[PDB]
């Protein structure tokens, strides 16, 4: 077994809900924000957000909504996680402590069930009879809202449609009445069911089924007096009640795809609404008395924001974008544009590393403190992240990196880039670093559509260590997608060369069938051509293997050596019958992954000149990342968002044994690992812990995997067993159901891996809780809360 | 007529039938049968003809009609040892009796159902093997995208319907759409591609339409375990190959080991020589629905899976065109020798009417035949 | 005519006919085959 030590260096940054409400009282404001397993709650104020709690969720919080049932002096707040465990929570403060109490919890998992292609969905009747939620095709599950369902007791209604796409419930009707959208194979159509708990059953809607923009994703329930509802798709928005249908094709949201929205007047007269690429328009509801009906609907072009996630508007023309490809952000919507015709202005920006999609740790102040480079963010919103011990700094790009590595001798990154044209001869769609550099060059080598289709250009950017400045940007040829890049001397040159593959890419070929392997060298301000190398498919990874180049290409793994022409030689080949996407080495040992969880382990053998196969494990399941901790230990990340580890036992005295990578350590971590990378960013030089792996993820958290020894490991695991009798978690999720390696219908116990947020959780609670804690717990000598604290500090010492 | 192979009426007229399909739990234990004189690996959903005129395997396949029509096929690793690790449970789904020659006939026709792994063999006092098997799961994964996913764009998840013309547009459009939250990963979207199932299937079928003219789109399954095991079924591969593609669970796995073969294995030799080519890809047609090739059982019982295709060169001619007990009505049939070691190939399809087309073909034994990488 | 009961091999002597039949490559379960 493995003993393996994970901590939160950075917590979530990615926004993926947002809410507004009366949660902490009648008369506050509040926002509620959440990112994966956090839940931030301000105060909303005239000065902007006042923070009042951050709270962290043994689960993924998939859906958050807010309703305040009769009798109740504020609202309460329903979140369902992404392993369906369900809790209605309750803000109560009591002098300056504030907690959370769970008014009611329960897991809504169903045996059987595929989830919908769609997503989870959760809803609340307006009038707060029952919470509707979409888990699985051709099911509708109902929780009665009463007060004595404290367990969230559930039951399923059968849904002749299995396509939905999506669905709201419905005001002004006299019983729970949804309204969704389905697509059969005619095409979509809007629907509506009056949901009855005594026979728990679907009754005929209030009206009748119509037919839909074959693009209609989007239902909004529009509140009292209109009632009804709203259809947004591709094209057109409609709006239905009843018999009356009302139908609009503004050419302005053709442009991109509608994807959030928020109700800003209570009674439903104005919408927000936020598209694919960041513009933000508002639709109007004209208003005409007979009672009252609507009588037109028009939508304008507010502005420009951040890529939003979510939309949600606050007070006083104020609303807050939560942006999970960038920068979440608080703008304001003026009465009157400016010169520029834009309504919004950002008022505040909240700081987003997310997606990491790479990094590199560089100690570029050169005092022993690493500093950790990462590429964030996509589209406008990519940029690099500059984090020091936790000190940010921003660097935008205006385009999205892939790619990066430090070059010390030239104090610069080499960052590979990637920006959207429109093909018209291609236009890029706005200024970014690549385009902007203080020289340029483009890629003219022998070797190797329509008005409107988009294209991506790829560029190696060369970037001061410094001012962070473009130094030179190099554009690779058309249809040339780059994929890897390392930065190394290689043979006997004293040289340091950028090495980038890439493969050529084409829409009407499934597989690239030709790559090249290019060297550059970065030299007295110019990017220079030092040697090219043609190969037969995609070079999906590169390392530098004791001054060789090993890259992958394709199914292949080849070992390529510098010769004193500056030429490329091939040394050797090994064939792997799986695309060697993930490429690491240790040694003369060599891993190998593929995205379907192969893992492959190789050595090198000088004096034969060859590969041969040291261990293999094969076991179908998504993989993101892998990196090796040490000769015999290998991690990995997983899907549903786990992290593993993999062990060798070259001393296992049978062939088959010593041929497999027995799993020794798993580990449900929530967040989705893009990238792998030695470091650490604590000042360096006994310690209890060995090693240090940073990871970057999709929702912009950094988290650092180390070793332990045994002794620790069992002494951290008791302290775990023993905080989680004490520790009370909000929405009443156990910690071992929550870290427990989980899979679509598939969940086994965390092993090998100690929660390291769990333990530095220790230093919080109070002195009675610590020594309930430390209670009976064996140090030989029993230990005390002082040598706990201690070890704890020591822990944390290590971030 | 694409349709006549498939219902093998040279066994004779309209045979009893059963249709209650019958599957094992998955990861159960069970106790099934063998058959002694079944020699062939059995992918599931492929249809196996068979011959009895032992009294002791007739006598099982009689036992066995009344309690589950099931029986295993055993994949011989060590076909003289009779040492297999792998098999598949095989289904009667017809069956007659026959009283030729004044001798007792059973002819059958079963169809694979699942895979399995050996665990077990007890040979029976009456000659009888029983084996002990484990039914193997099917591992489904779910779509590369579901973990790294954008709960906006959660919907617009379903595309409106499939109608290179309003084709390769389509299926560029469903990558940039499917696809899209792959920029939040460091791989791109014509990677997740690469292991889609959707698109894997259309490659296929891509070439299986390259290898059929009149191949309609309903007549391949739409699940991508059903696909992949059809595909199989009608690949001319050896049989390490096929014992391969036996144990990979994961439907995509399946199919990208499927598409590497059809792209690499382009040219067919002959086995015992291994050099002595005999044709290649380009060459198979289609002229069963099943696909390109099918199992036959000729009068003495004997299973042979013959690949049809147009041309075939180094093959001697024995024999003079029969019609006897042809499996292509209409066809006369010579045997095949392979010229240089006079190993029996197959059999030269030749017209009998003018009227007929193709006016020539030849059928390949599978067993015969070694796939080979140019 | 010998007939080979595998492939449908044709010869009029004998001695070609095991020739052939013996140049299968399998068991060939004649007992379970032949008639
Ligand atoms: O397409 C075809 C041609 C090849 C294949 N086949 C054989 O292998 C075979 C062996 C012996 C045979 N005889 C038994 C003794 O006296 C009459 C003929 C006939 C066949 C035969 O048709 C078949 O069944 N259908
Ligand atoms: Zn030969
Ligand atoms: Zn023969």
């Amino acid at each position: 077994m493995s003993y393996n030590y994970v901590v939160t260096a950075q917590k979530p940054t990615a926004v993926n809900g947002c809410v507004t409400g009366h949660f902490t009282s009648a008369e506050d404001l509040n926002l509620l924000i959440a990112k994966n397993t956090r839940l931030e709650i301000y105060v909303v104020t005239a000065e902007g957000l006042r923070p009042v709690k951050e709270v962290g969720m043994y689960g993924k919080i998939a859906v958050m909504e807010l309703f305040r049932p009769k009798g109740e002096s504020k609202d309460l707040l329903f979140i369902l996680t992404a392993k369906y465990n369900a809790c209605i929570l309750e803000y109560k403060q009591s002098g300056e402590s504030i907690d959370i109490i769970t008014r009611a919890h329960g897991n809504v998992q169903d045996r059987i069930g595929r989830p919908s292609e769609t997503g989870i969905i959760g809803i609340i009747d307006p009038e707060c009879r029952m919470i509707g939620l979409r888990l699985y095709d051709g099911l509708f599950k109902v929780i009665p809202l009463d007060r004595d369902n404290k367990e969230l007791k559930a039951f399923n209604i059968r849904l002749e449609e299995l396509h939905v796409i999506d669905v709201k419930f419905l005001y002004g009707c006299q019983a729970p009445t949804i309204c969704f959208v389905y697509q059969d194979p005619q095409g979509r159509h809007v629907k509506t069911y009056e949901v009855s708990l005594r026979e728990k059953e679907f009754n005929k809607g209030p009206w009748k089924q119509e037919n839909v923009e074959a693009e209609a994703s989007m239902v909004i329930a529009v509140p009292e007096p209109f009632g009804g509802a709203i259809i947004i798709g591709q094209e057109s928005i409609t709006y239905h009640n009843g018999d009356k249908y009302l139908a609009i094709a503004p050419p302005i949201i053709k442009q991109s795809t509608i994807v959030c929205h928020n109700r800003v007047d209570p009674n439903g007269s104005r919408y927000l609404l936020g598209d694919m690429e960041g513009r933000l328009f508002m639709l109007l509801l004209e208003k005409e008395e007979q009672t009252v009906t609507l009588k037109d609907l028009r939508v304008e072009l507010l502005g420009e924001t951040s890529i939003a996630e979510c939309l949600t508007y606050l007070d006083n023309g104020v609303v807050f974008v939560g942006s999970r490809l960038g920068d979440s952000q608080l703008v304001k919507l003026n009465v009157d544009s400016n010169e520029q015709g834009s309504y919004v202005v950002a008022m505040e920006t909240f700081t987003n590393l997310g997606p990491i999609v790479d990094m590199c740790v560089v100690d570029l102040e050169r005092q022993g403190q690493g500093q950790l480079v990462t590429c964030s963010g996509a589209f406008k919103e990519g940029s690099l992240r500059i984090i020091r011990n936790l000190h940010i700094r921003t660097v935008p790009l205006y385009e999205s990196p892939r790619k990066i590595c430090y070059q010390e001798v030239s104090q610069c990154f080499g960052v590979l880039s990637s920006r959207i044209e429109v093909q018209d001869g291609t236009t890029a769609l706005r200024p970014s670093a690549s385009t902007q550099a203080l020289s340029s060059s483009v890629s003219s080598s022998k070797l190797f559509t329509s008005f409107g289709e988009e294209v991506e250009v790829h560029n190696l950017l060369i970037i001061d260590q410094h001012t962070f400045e473009v130094l030179h940007a190099h554009q690779f040829l058309q249809n040339e997608y780059a994929l890897s890049l390392v930065s190394c001397k290689l043979g006997k040159d004293p040289n340091t060369y950028f090495i980038v593959g890439t493969a050529m890419v084409y829409p009407e070929e499934a597989e690239p069938k030709q790559g090249r392997i290019v060297v550059f060298q970065y030299s007295d301000g110019k990017l220079q051509t030092v040697a090219e190398k043609e190969v037969k498919g995609a070079v999906y990874s590169m390392v530098e293997f004791n001054g060789k180049l090993l890259a992958s290409i394709n199914s292949t793994v080849r070992l390529y050596e510098w010769t004193t022409e500056k030429e490329l030689r091939t040394e050797c080949n090994h064939y792997n019958n799986i695309m060697a996407l993930y490429l690491k080495t240790k040694g003369d040992f060599i891993l190998v992954g593929d995205l379907m969880r192969s893992v492959l382990l190789l050595a090198y053998k000088p004096m034969e000149g060859n590969f041969e196969e040291i261990a293999r494990d094969f076991n179908p399941n998504w993989m993101s990342a892998v990196e090796i901790l040490d000769d015999d230990n290998f991690l990995g990340a997983e899907n549903a968002f786990n992290l593993f580890v993999c062990q060798k036992d070259s001393a296992a005295t049978t062939d088959e044994e010593r041929q497999h990578l027995q799993e020794v350590g798993l580990f449900h971590l929530g967040e989705f690992v893009n990238v792998f990378c030695h470091g650490s960013l604590v000042m360096q030089n006994s310690t209890p812990t060995q090693g240090s792996v940073l990871f970057g993820t999709v929702n912009g958290m950094i988290g650092l995997v180390t070793s332990l020894s045994e002794s620790w490991y069992n002494l951290l695991l008791d302290m775990q067993n023993r905080l989680n009798k004490v520790i009370k978690s909000v929405g009443k999720i156990e910690h071992s159901f929550w870290r427990s390696f989980h899979t679509e219908r598939k969940t086994e116990p965390a092993t090998g891996f100690i929660d390291g947020d769990l333990i530095e959780s220790f230093l919080d609670i109070s002195r009675p809780k610590m020594q309930e804690v430390v209670a009976n717990l064996q140090y030989k000598r029993e230990a005390t809360a002082d040598d706990l604290i201690k070890v704890v500090e020591e822990l944390t010492r290590i971030h | 007529d694409t349709s006549l192979p498939t219902s093998h009426t040279y066994l004779g007229a309209d045979m009893e039938e059963f249709h209650g399909r019958t599957l094992h739990d998955d990861d159960s234990c069970q106790v099934i049968p063998v058959l002694p004189q079944v020699m062939m690996i059995l992918i599931p959903g492929q249809t196996l003809p068979l011959q009895l005129f032992h009294p002791q395997e007739v006598s099982m396949v009689r036992n066995l009609i009344q309690k589950d029509r099931t029986f295993a096929v055993l994949a011989y690793s060590n076909v003289q040892e009779r040492e297999a690790q792998f098999g598949t449970t095989a289904e009667i789904y017809a069956y007659r009796e026959e009283q030729d020659f004044g001798i007792e006939i059973v002819k059958v026709k079963a169809i694979g159902r699942q895979r399995f792994k050996v665990l077990e063999l007890r040979t029976q006092s009456d000659g009888i093997q029983q084996a002990k098997v484990q039914i193997l799961p099917e591992c489904v994964l779910p779509s590369t995208m579901s973990a790294v996913q954008l709960e906006s764009l959660n919907k617009c998840q379903i595309f409106p319907s499939k109608p290179d013309q309003c084709s390769y547009k389509w299926w560029q459009k469903y990558q940039k759409r499917k696809f899209h939250c792959a920029n939040l990963t460091s791989w791109p979207r014509w990677l997740y591609s690469l292991y889609d199932a959707e698109t894997l299937m259309d490659r296929i079928k891509k070439q299986l339409r390259e290898w059929d003219e009149n191949l309609k789109d309903d007549s391949l399954p739409s699940n991508p375990i059903d696909f992949s095991y059809r595909v199989a079924a009608c690949l001319p591969i050896d049989d390490v190959l096929r014992i391969q593609l036996l144990k990979i669970g994961s439907a995509i796995q399946r199919l990208r080991c499927e598409l590497d073969i059809m792209n690499k294995c382009t040219s067919l030799c002959c086995k015992q020589c291994q050099e002595t080519e005999i044709t290649t890809k380009n060459e198979i047609f289609s002229l069963s629905l099943c696909g390109p090739m099918a199992a036959y059982v000729n009068p003495h019982g004997y299973v042979h899976e013959t690949l049809t295709v147009y041309k075939a060169c180094n093959l001697n001619l024995i024999g003079r065109p029969s019609t006897e007990h042809s499996w292509f009505p209409g066809y006369a049939w010579t045997v095949a020798q392979c010229k240089i070691c006079a190993s029996h190939i197959g059999w030269k399809f030749t017209a009998t009417k003018k009227d007929m087309s193709p006016q020539k073909f030849w059928g390949l034994t599978r067993s015969a035949l070694l796939p080979t990488i140019p | 005519l010998l007939f080979c009961p595998i492939c449908g091999f044709t010869c009029r002597q004998k001695g070609n006919l095991l020739r052939h039949i013996n140049l299968h490559t399998g068991e060939k379960l004649f007992k379970y085959h032949l008639y």
